[PDB]
RNA sequence: UGGUGGGGUAAAGGCCUACCAAGGCGACGAUCCGUAACUGGUCUGAGAGGAUGAUCAGUCACACUGGAACUGAGACACGG
RNA sequence: AGAAUAAGCACCGGCUAACUUCGUGCCAGCAGCCGCGGUAAUACGAAGGGUGCAAGCGUUAAUCGGAAUUACUGGGCGUAAAGCGCGCGUAGGUGGUUCAGCAAGUUGGAUGUGAAAUCCCCGGGCUCAACCUGGGAACUGCAUCCAAAACUACUGAGCU
């Protein structure tokens, strides 16, 4: 740790590994739905949430959350991916964005229309 | 001094076999606008008394900080426990550029361009200690050297 | 510029704002006795950073300025040498949006900012149309010679000694032409601001 | 190949020249041998036209550089 | 025009290599470190043994990895 | 082993400053004697006392203030390891210039005030404050 | 890796060559392995720095991929 | 000729002083950290109002920052993570003591540069701002040169 020992072997700053294995410094990355299904939350909560499995165009097998209150993503859609880790859902770190290509958009959704895919 | 500044409230608990009884400690400082700073907190049940049970000792232990006039004496190296404090004087025009509990003690002293910092622990219980040991040894002339400079 | 109805902006502050619509009063019929918002029949916890906000969010609501425009004016305060607070309101008084009314050609800043875009207020024999010109100490201030019989320019000459003189200009009322003499210090301003406390809303 | 030449700085519809001494092996706006003083044909009040210093301008004519076509009739403005 | 190093290897004719040592600072660490530089010096008459100290001069290259000749044996 | 002559004297008096002793004696060199002569001229100590015999020693007579004495700390900067050879533009004004910042130069092991008005820098030795 | 005889390049030089000798490089990181044009600079920073090379300018490098010369002042030549 | 051709976005449980209810009921959901929802919901869906700053507002992503969270400036190690189980000692790092010498590190000045751009101030101009340039400042750098000898290496005689 001394300045002699720094010239011998200097302090290497340890790199921080990124949170997303996919999205290789890309803000969005297109995918194709392998499977949409139902997932339970973590124990101190309880609900029924709907997540999707996608293969990406990087060929990767990760899960994205369909963030709508209603969707017609019918098992082969062309859904677009953002990041962000949903807390209550374990082990998954991606979200399907609304109104991208095949994501139809949440019904009425009258505030936050830029988030959940609504015109006007 | 009547230029008191509240530092922190923090909700203290302790347990009886009946259950958990809660108490509030709250530290405030008291300065005079010219450099007599004080310290203290109180142990009571309630919010509006634990800040004046802080005044119970905050007017006590007031010591005249040896100012220069609007500007601090030196670059400072100071510590208490696991908190360490850096300071240095600034020139003319910048205001309060300290942080958290450092802007409370260094604004009641008559200096305004303060530029104080916190290193090690950030606990405001032990933070206000190292700030006054930063101000306890201030002297432009009170060295025993037989020379004005 | 901020637009819309403006009786509701006279209520948050408590000061007259120099934002009005006529020539007799302000906050005298648009029922200023409460604190508006979503639900404001009760107050509570009126302290530092939200007050440092209400300082700057008053100064923003007077001077026709956006935060695109105004926090670039704190950028010149550090480009200024020393005394950053009053040197902020220097360029708000070398501002032409205010000093049309600080002379008094228009009713308020809402008529001052407007007519200079409508090719009224020249600077020095040129054609200036911006509400951001920086008037030097010692130019004339005149009006283009087609808005002279615009009679709402004559609807502003009644408040010269009624809103009080500024005692920093020397103007000719016959020509409708003025002259900005010198820049103010912090003695020529209204006492409702805190100039080195708008400064503190920069780091947090 | 060595040449004293007008070289476009400035903005679009805002010409400003440098009067670079170049090699005619490079572009107009890169790798000049020397910048002697400038030119500005949009010159209005307070802006000097051309900062032609004949202390160095003698040297490239002395060492064998040439005006292009216009550079000859900027020295004719003297 | 003066570079000085101590002789470390002489077993070839007309050619010698020396350690032109120096002690210079580390940029972000501040401690002055030594940085040894092992030049090659050309001898016209091959009179330098291991442990000698010489000075050298730069000219056109005398071989590959050799562009410095012998000036004078300063000491031994 | 001992590895630095003058850092061994600058430590041995500070624990004696917080102790109740006055005359400090140790086996001394000319290097430690040239340092001691400059801060008696700054009003800190007096009468360095070369013993002038074989194994020569330094009896520095440090002064007391009432209660806490005159020198709080002596902070070594250039120890022997990272030895802080510093220029004249970058001299340390230690405590606003109330530290005198003795710097070893060719024409004298000398304070920072005379190091700048006659410009030679070098070994920034220690905090005297 | 040197030494000389020659050979050769517009120009020094194991660059090419024959023969003589056993040297040369490297723990201050050689060689191998992965990665990347570099710099003036750029971005966050109290600064130290850290990250970084899009427009702009200098140098480098390439021209489907590889080898090769030719002509010419200048190429191993992007529309040879 | 005449206001005819122009505003939108996101939030409002906290530490952000923007902070009623209606529908929904451990459902449906939101969210960066706590968490919120299990029946009067300031945390979730509208309406009803405000507020952030505006032809943009937001959130996905990447960089540095706060981060003393790789600490040269500027951190650690009895019990939180961390003393090899300890030796002999190679390179190396550093080295008691005095005079003299050297001038490699150290110190000052000299000169060429460190291209132009960018930046930093003073300006000039676009009606103003970007932008544009003029002037310098800056470029902590590099070798050469002479001057210095307190300290370090090196050199020599020593001192205990």
């Amino acid at each position: 740790a001394t300045i002699n020992q720094l010239v011998r072997k200097p302090r290497k700053r340890m790199v921080d590994k990124s949170d997303v294995p996919a999205l290789q410094n890309c803000p969005q990355r297109r995918g194709v739905c392998t499977r949409v299904y139902t997932t339970t939350p973590k124990k101190p909560n309880s609900a029924l949430r709907k997540v999707c499995r996608v293969r990406l165009t990087n060929g990767f097998e990760v899960s994205s959350y369909i963030g709508g209150e209603g969707h017609n993503l019918q098992e082969h859609s062309v859904v677009l991916i953002r990041g962000g880790r949903v807390k209550d859902l374990p082990g998954v770190r991606y979200h399907t964005v609304r109104g991208s290509l095949d994501t139809s958009g949440v019904k009425d959704r009258k505030q936050g229309r830029s988030k959940y895919g609504a015109k006007r | 001094g009547y230029i008191e500044k509240l530092v922190q409230v923090n909700r203290v608990a302790k347990t009886v076999k009946g259950g958990r009884i809660f108490a509030f400690t709250a530290l405030t400082v008291v300065g005079d606008g010219k450099g007599r700073v004080g310290f203290g907190r109180g142990k009571a049940r309630e919010v509006p008394a634990a800040i004046q049970k802080a005044m119970e000792a905050a007017r006590r232990n007031m010591i005249q900080v040896d100012l220069n006039g609007t500007t601090l004496q030196y670059p400072t190296k100071s510590a208490h426990g696991a908190s360490k404090v850096y300071m240095q004087p600034a020139s003319e025009g910048t205001g309060i550029i300290a942080g958290g509990a450092m802007r409370a003690v260094l604004e009641v002293a008559g200096v305004q361009n303060v530029l104080a910092k916190c290193y090690g622990s950030t606990n405001p219980v032990n933070v206000v200690y190292a700030t006054f040991k930063g101000l306890k040894n201030m002297q432009p002339e009170a060295v025993a050297a037989k020379r004005g400079k | 510029r901020y637009i819309g109805p403006k009786c509701k902006l006279s209520r948050r502050e408590g000061t007259d704002l120099f934002l009005k619509s006529g020539a007799r009063a302000l906050d005298s019929k648009c029922k200023a006795e409460n604190v508006p918002g979503q639900h404001g029949q009760r107050r509570g916890r009126l302290s530092d950073y939200g007050l440092q906000l209400r300082e700057k969010q008053k100064v923003r609501r007077i001077y026709g300025v956006l935060e695109r425009q105004f926090r670039g004016y704190y950028q010149e305060a550090s480009r200024r040498k020393g005394s950053t607070g009053e040197n902020l309101l220097q360029l708000l008084e070398c501002r032409l949006d205010n000093v049309v009314y600080r002379m008094g050609f228009g009713s308020t800043r809402s008529e001052s900012r407007q007519l200079v875009s409508h090719k009224a207020i020249t600077v020095n024999g040129q054609t200036v149309n911006i509400p951001s010109y920086q008037v030097k100490a010692g130019d004339v201030v005149a009006v283009r010679e087609k808005s002279k019989n615009q009679l709402r320019i004559a609807q502003a000459l009644e408040l010269c000694g009624q809103r009080g003189r500024v005692e920093w200009v020397e103007v000719d009322l016959d020509k409708k032409a003025g002259t900005f003499k010198s820049a103010p210090a912090r003695s020529d301003l209204s006492a409702d601001i805190n100039e080195n406390l708008i400064v503190e809303l920069y780091s947090k | 190949m060595v040449t004293i030449r007008l070289a476009r700085g400035g903005s679009k519809k805002r010409p400003f020249y440098h009067l670079t001494v170049t090699n005619s092996r490079n572009a107009r706006d890169g790798r000049f041998v020397e910048r002697i003083g400038f030119f500005n044909p949009v010159a209005t009040g307070g802006e000097v036209r051309l900062s032609v210093d004949q202390e160095r301008a003698t040297y490239w004519l002395g060492q064998g550089a040439q005006p292009s076509e216009r550079v000859a009739q900027l020295l004719k403005d003297a | 025009r003066t570079l000085t190093g101590r002789v470390v290897s002489d077993k070839m004719d007309k050619t010698v290599t020396v350690l032109i040592e120096r002690r210079v600072k580390h940029p972000i660490y501040g401690k002055y470190v030594k940085r040894s530089t092992k030049l090659h010096a050309h001898d016209e008459s091959n009179q330098c043994r291991i442990g000698d100290l010489v000075t050298i001069r730069e000219t056109r290259p005398l071989a590959k990895t050799k562009a410095w000749t012998l000036v004078d044996i300063v000491e031994r | 082993s001992m590895q630095d002559p003058l850092a061994d004297m600058l430590t041995r008096i500070r624990n004696a400053q917080m102790a109740e002793k006055t005359v400090v004696s140790m086996p001394s060199s000319k290097l430690k004697a040239a340092v001691a002569k400059v801060l008696k001229d700054e009003g800190y100590i007096a009468d360095f006392q070369i013993s002038s015999e074989v194994k020569p020693q330094l009896s520095i007579e440090l002064k007391y203030f009432e209660g806490k004495p005159v020198i709080e700390e002596v902070k070594r900067i250039s120890r022997p390891g990272l030895r802080q050879y510093k220029s004249v533009e970058q001299l340390p004004a230690v405590r606003g210039g109330l530290g005198v910042s003795i710097v070893s130069t060719n024409k004298g092991v000398m304070t920072d005030r005379a190091a700048r008005a006659a410009g030679v820098g070098g070994e920034v030795l220690c905090t005297v404050f």
